């Protein structure tokens, strides 16, 4: 997917 | 709080951004700060960054003493200096930031390890807006990404507080956003914050 995350980088 | 595109304060559209020089343009008491890039070991321009204090001013303040080298921990600073961008997908947003570890596990803030949303007033609109990463609500720290391209399915779960100035500045961040990357969008090459500070 296009999320901006910081630890469990998602689709 | 969210504000429609036809809402939006003066001093924020892309035209205005980019006829921007070291001033803030959506309110005057907006600091200006600024990363000057590498990419691997090639100088690769300035990036000029209002941040938006009037709207998000535990957001800006955060992002402003981490180019200052203002914040330390046991009189030791840490900050942006020498901090990556670790993960570049183009036509979306580079992400950056993290200084503890350089891997996308950094959570440290001015405030502690986490800190809350503030109001989410600006959409991510356009390309050029600086927004938090986070893990979920209320988990700020010191990772931001810039965006390149609209990302309004991220509005109401990060903060936008700032926006790059002048053409010059975007010109950096497409070059950031091409590189090349492996298959977890990594950079093959790094690109680094080589220096920064407060205009």
């Amino acid at each position: 997917x296009l999320l901006v995350t910081a630890x469990x980088v998602l689709a | 709080s969210l504000l429609s595109e036809s809402e939006l304060p003066a001093g924020i559209s892309y035209a205005e951004a980019m006829e921007g020089g070291s001033r803030p343009l959506l309110h005057p008491d907006n600091p200006v700060v600024f990363f000057d890039i590498s990419i691997g070991s090639h100088e690769a321009g300035r990036i000029k960054i209002e941040l938006f204090k009037n709207l998000a001013p535990k957001s800006a303040e955060n992002f402003r003493q981490f180019c200052t080298g203002e914040f330390r921990q046991n009189q030791v600073p840490i900050g942006y200096k020498g901090a990556t961008f670790h993960r570049i997908i183009k036509n979306f947003m580079i992400q950056g930031g993290d200084f503890v570890k350089g891997d996308g596990t950094g959570r440290l803030s001015i405030y502690g390890s986490s800190f809350p949303d503030e109001a989410f007033v600006l959409p991510h609109f356009r390309s050029g807006l600086l927004s938090l990463a986070n893990s979920g609500p209320d988990t700020n720290g010191c990772q931001f990404f810039i965006t390149c391209a609209k990302c309004d399915w991220l509005n109401r779960k990060h903060v936008v507080f700032g926006q790059v100035l002048g053409k010059e500045s975007m010109q950096v961040v497409r070059k950031i956003e091409h590189v090349t990357v492996d298959g977890g969008n990594r950079p093959r090459i790094p690109v680094t914050v080589t220096q920064c500070g407060e205009l």
